């Protein structure tokens, strides 16, 4: 019945899953060996004969590091083993590498364990795809699982969520050049998009949490939440709920225009006690704060052409539209002539659960805002025009020539991003 | 990617190597036996980088010796950790050079030549998964600049996806007499060119020049400038031998320092300056390790940084110190420097911080850089080179060799071609 | 879908076809700068 799998490729992809599981055994009270002592939980985790909850995901990448730690980990039974696969040489930040080289190998064996998942499946909804755009594996490895998966699923829906590169915590001089390569190559086989800019996240550690040096961990917990916040309506049945085509339906205008803006709220440091509890109207207001976003743009200078309000836990509808009617005074929030309806909201019953030891504060009340704007197209314009610096000296070119990589597909990917940026130019536009 | 096999070619190669091993051993607990005596479970997380796991608690470097006179050899096995090298793994012939690059690539070296192969053989073939090869060795002698130049060739030949690593000794006239050396560096700096995916030009100039200004050795031993040689590769390679984020292989530092082909020679940098036994009881905060990174006193190649340009730069802090400090510190040198960094590479300063620091040191920085300046020293090995070769002074030992003046004439003009490549992106500009 | 996949084998084969023609390159520059070799250990035993 209505199952989701999750795969999770490359470094990145590997530890916002290992985040995302861990979130979701504390929400469905799933121990770390797959027991239990709702019913919706299902489109996430399967039952085997001995009433162990197993979780619908394959974990892949090209190094073994990372996932060697998954299996030696706490949730180490929480897993099959097969639902693992490590490669032994990396792609060594090199698109040409993951996606050509080393991904070719692979491929195929996780396509059979991809398979085998799919075969457990009574009404499988699609694919949750988790990668980096920056490394190597994250960006070579995923747009050819993302190709094959098309051909081998029909019209199947994928959605992904996407680390966005930030200086702070970025490892390779390359990331603009994987960046482009991985969105040109996926676009066409991606239904919608949820991009996560590392560097928004580093600074709501840094301004909310008070962690002065922010970690991988503190990054993935915060993500989790945003993840968990998307999915929980796939995996709880509340008052309100929205499955995979419900989501695309509402915030997906046009093919290409799939990236919707995520901002969560309340975001309180584990200290204090008294900086809460806050209200419906407080956690709303603070959505439309460029501060408690996902990625970094201003939507200010942008139009919306949808707004997505997905609440959790002590909510009423009668709190949700009073504050919404308040938001609405506030002139400064465009839309696009074409679009009228701006406003879809769901309610899930379950309130915010956070990691034990953690750096979030345990909430009555949260609330993630899906948003379609066209000031994310300033995300694309910041990798854009630093894959230009690099490009016009074909600075670093012939590490992706010499896996087989022509130039022209450089190009090619470039011109793609150009009518991408064009794409959002043209929809702000009024007839 | 996992093991590195380790070469060690000529006096130098084999004095510096010795060293380099005697250097590492001690920062990974390992004792002469081979036997593991330390108490960091870090020192033996990445021990299969450089040691071959034997027979028990046993380690053993997986390091080639190599020299077509035996002496040196028998010093290497007579010395403190010469015990510890794999028996079957000193590859001497009986013949010498004679510091002639024409001897060791051509003659002698061709003769031997395929006994070391052998024996690099046995060792890649022993590998999970061989991330290639590291090369220690003298440019102004006959066996490790034109031997090793020849077996760069044709490990290249048998393994042309591994990744080709040297440290390379540019000769002076500061410290030696073979009158000759700048054309074995010239033939070998065309090899290189060539060959080699990343190079560390460790510079005899600069190495005499800081124990005799600022260590005030006034008459400098090989044993005096080795050490600082060792204290920096040491450096350069502890992102490869612990547990690390940024350039944790050979092919990731690669992907990261080299935007052109042919620009792949380092310029080490190393803080703080010491002398065989000086302590390093009060010496070395964050601003000052930071600090030493554009001090000219402070590179390992008689280049000041300050007049040319960085492409890229690795920064390695090892001890115990503040990461927040060490980003700040980083940061404040790049905006206060901007005029030394290219605008066409992006975020192309990438810092590492590893807890172990080297031995008897609390606070070390290692700095790798990729800098236009490095044609300081091509420059002045092609006017050394010019004023020889105007007058054909010495070329009777080539000649005689069967080598002929077209040789000379193509290797200084590569050599100068790779100047005027540095020369030429240290004029672009970001328009 | 029935194009696609074609695309895509197409890609990973004018990519294989590039892949092998620099490690085509890569050999025969190694080949010729070791011909030189014979034609220098040459002049070494004709050196009279
Ligand atoms: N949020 C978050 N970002 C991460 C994490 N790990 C890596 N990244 C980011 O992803 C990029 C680096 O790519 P990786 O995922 O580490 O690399 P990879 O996919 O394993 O690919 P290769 O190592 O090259 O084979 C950089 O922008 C990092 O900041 C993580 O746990 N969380
Ligand atoms: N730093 C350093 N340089 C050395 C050492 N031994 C020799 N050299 C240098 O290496 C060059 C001579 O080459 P050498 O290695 O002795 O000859 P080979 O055995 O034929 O390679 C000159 O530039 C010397 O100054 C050493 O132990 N340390
Ligand atoms: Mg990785």
């Amino acid at each position: 019945m209505r199952e989701c799998i999750s795969i999770h490729v490359g470094q990145a992809g590997v530890q916002i899953g290992n985040a995302c599981w861990e979130l979701y055994c504390l929400e469905h009270g799933i121990q770390p060996d797959g027991q239990m002592p709702d019913d919706s939980f299902n489109t996430f985790f399967s039952e085997t004969g001995a009433g162990k909850h197993v979780p619908r995901a394959v974990f892949v990448d090209l190094e073994p590091t990372v996932i060697d730690e998954v299996r030696t980990g706490t949730y180490r039974q929480l897993f099959h083993p097969e639902q693992l696969i490590t490669g032994k040489e990396d792609a060594a930040n090199n698109y040409a590498r993951g996606h050509y080289t080393i991904g070719k190998e692979i491929i195929d064996l996780v396509l059979d364990r991809i398979r085998k998942l799919a075969d457990q499946c009574t009404g499988l909804q699609g694919f949750l795809v988790f990668h980096s755009f920056g490394g190597g594996t994250g960006s070579g490895f995923t747009s050819l699982l993302m190709e094959r998966l098309s051909v081998d699923y029909g019209k199947k829906s994928k959605l992904e969520f996407s680390i966005y590169p930030a200086p702070q915590v970025s490892t390779a001089v390359v990331e603009p050049y994987n960046s482009i390569l991985t969105t040109h190559t996926t676009l066409e086989h991606s239904d919608c998009a949820f991009m996560v800019d590392n560097e928004a996240i580093y600074d709501i550690c840094r301004r909310n949490l008070d962690i002065e040096r922010p970690t991988y961990t503190n990054l993935n917990r915060l993500i989790s939440q945003i993840v968990s916040s998307i999915t929980a309506s796939l995996r709880f049945d509340g008052a309100l709920n929205v499955d995979l085509t419900e989501f695309q339906t509402n915030l997906v205008p046009y093919p290409r225009i799939h990236f919707p803006l995520a901002t969560y709220a309340p975001v309180i440091s584990a200290e204090k006690a008294y900086h809460e509890q806050l209200s419906v109207a407080e956690i709303t207001n603070a959505c439309f704060e460029p501060a408690n976003q996902m990625v970094k743009c201003d939507p200010r200078h942008g139009k919306y052409m949808a707004c997505c309000l997905l609440y959790r836990g002590d909510v009423v509808p009668k709190d949700v539209n009073a504050a919404i009617a308040t938001i609405k005074t506030k002139r400064s929030i465009q839309f696009v002539d074409w679009c009228p309806t701006g406003f879809k909201v769901g309610i899930n019953y379950q309130p915010p659960t956070v990691v034990p030891g953690g750096d979030l504060a345990k909430v009555q009340r949260a609330v993630c805002m899906l948003s379609n704007t066209t000031a994310i197209a300033e995300a694309w314009a910041r990798l854009d025009h630093k894959f230009d610096l690099m490009y016009a000296k074909r600075a670093f070119v012939h590490w992706y020539v010499g896996e087989g990589m022509e130039e022209g597909e450089f190009s090619e990917a470039r011109e793609d991003m150009a009518a991408l940026e064009k794409d959002y130019e043209e929809v702000g536009v009024d007839s | 990617m996992r093991e590195i096999v380790h070469i060690q070619a000529g006096q130098c190669g084999n004095q510096i190597g010795a060293k380099f091993w005697e250097v590492i051993s001690d920062e990974h607990g390992i004792d002469p036996t081979g036997s593991y005596h330390g108490d960091s479970d870090l020192q033996l997380e990445r021990i299969n980088v450089y040691y071959n796991e034997a027979t028990g608690n046993k380690y053993v470097p997986r390091a080639i010796l190599v020299d077509l006179e035996p002496g040196t050899m028998d010093s290497v096995r007579s010395g403190p950790f010469g015990q510890i090298f794999r028996p079957d793994n000193f590859v001497f012939g009986q013949s010498g050079a004679g510091n002639n690059w024409a001897k060791g690539h051509y003659t002698e070296g061709a003769e031997l030549v395929d006994s070391v192969l052998d024996v690099v053989r046995k060792e890649s073939e022993s590998c999970d998964c061989l991330q290639g090869f590291q090369l220690t060795h003298s440019l102004g002698g006959g066996t490790g600049s034109g031997m090793g130049t020849l077996l760069i060739s044709k490990i290249r030949e048998e393994y042309p996806d591994r990744i080709m690593n040297t440290f390379s000794v540019m000769p002076s006239p500061k410290v030696s007499d073979t009158v000759v050396e700048p054309y074995n560096a010239t033939l070998s700096v065309h090899q290189l060119v060539e060959n080699t995916d990343e190079t560390y030009s460790i510079d005899n100039e600069a190495l005499y020049d800081i124990c005799f200004r600022t260590l005030k050795l006034t008459t400098p031993t090989y044993g005096d400038l080795n050490h600082l040689v060792s204290a920096t590769m040491s450096g350069v390679t502890t992102c490869l031998r612990f547990p690390g984020q940024l350039n944790a292989d050979l092919r990731k530092l690669a992907v990261n320092m080299v935007p052109f082909p042919r620009l792949h020679f380092f310029m080490p940098g190393f803080a703080p300056l010491t002398s065989r036994g000086s302590q390093q009881y009060r010496a070395l905060t964050v601003p000052e390790l930071t600090q030493q990174m554009f001090d000219s006193k402070n590179m390992m190649a008689a280049c000041d940084p300050r007049h040319g340009r960085y492409l890229t730069v690795a920064a390695i802090f090892r001890g115990r110190m503040s990461m927040k400090e060490v980003d700040e510190q980083m940061l404040n040198v790049q905006n206060k420097n901007s005029s030394y960094f290219v605008e066409w590479i992006p975020n192309n300063v990438k810092t590492a911080v590893c807890d172990i620091p080297p031995r008897g040191l609390k606070m070390s920085a290692t700095f790798i850089g990729n800098s236009t300046a490095i044609q300081e020293l091509f420059k002045r090995i092609s006017e050394q080179f010019t004023a020889m070769f105007r007058r054909k002074a010495f070329l009777h030992w080539y000649t005689g060799e069967g080598m002929d003046e077209m040789e000379f004439t193509e290797a200084e003009s590569n050599m100068n071609d790779l100047v005027s490549e540095y020369q030429q992106y240290q004029d672009a500009t970001a328009d | 879908i029935k194009m696609a996949k074609e695309k895509l084998a197409q890609k990973m084969e004018s990519n294989k076809e590039n892949r092998e023609a620099h490690f085509a390159a890569m050999l025969e520059r190694l080949q010729e700068k070791d011909k030189h070799a014979e034609e220098v250990r040459k002049n070494k035993e004709l050196k009279e």
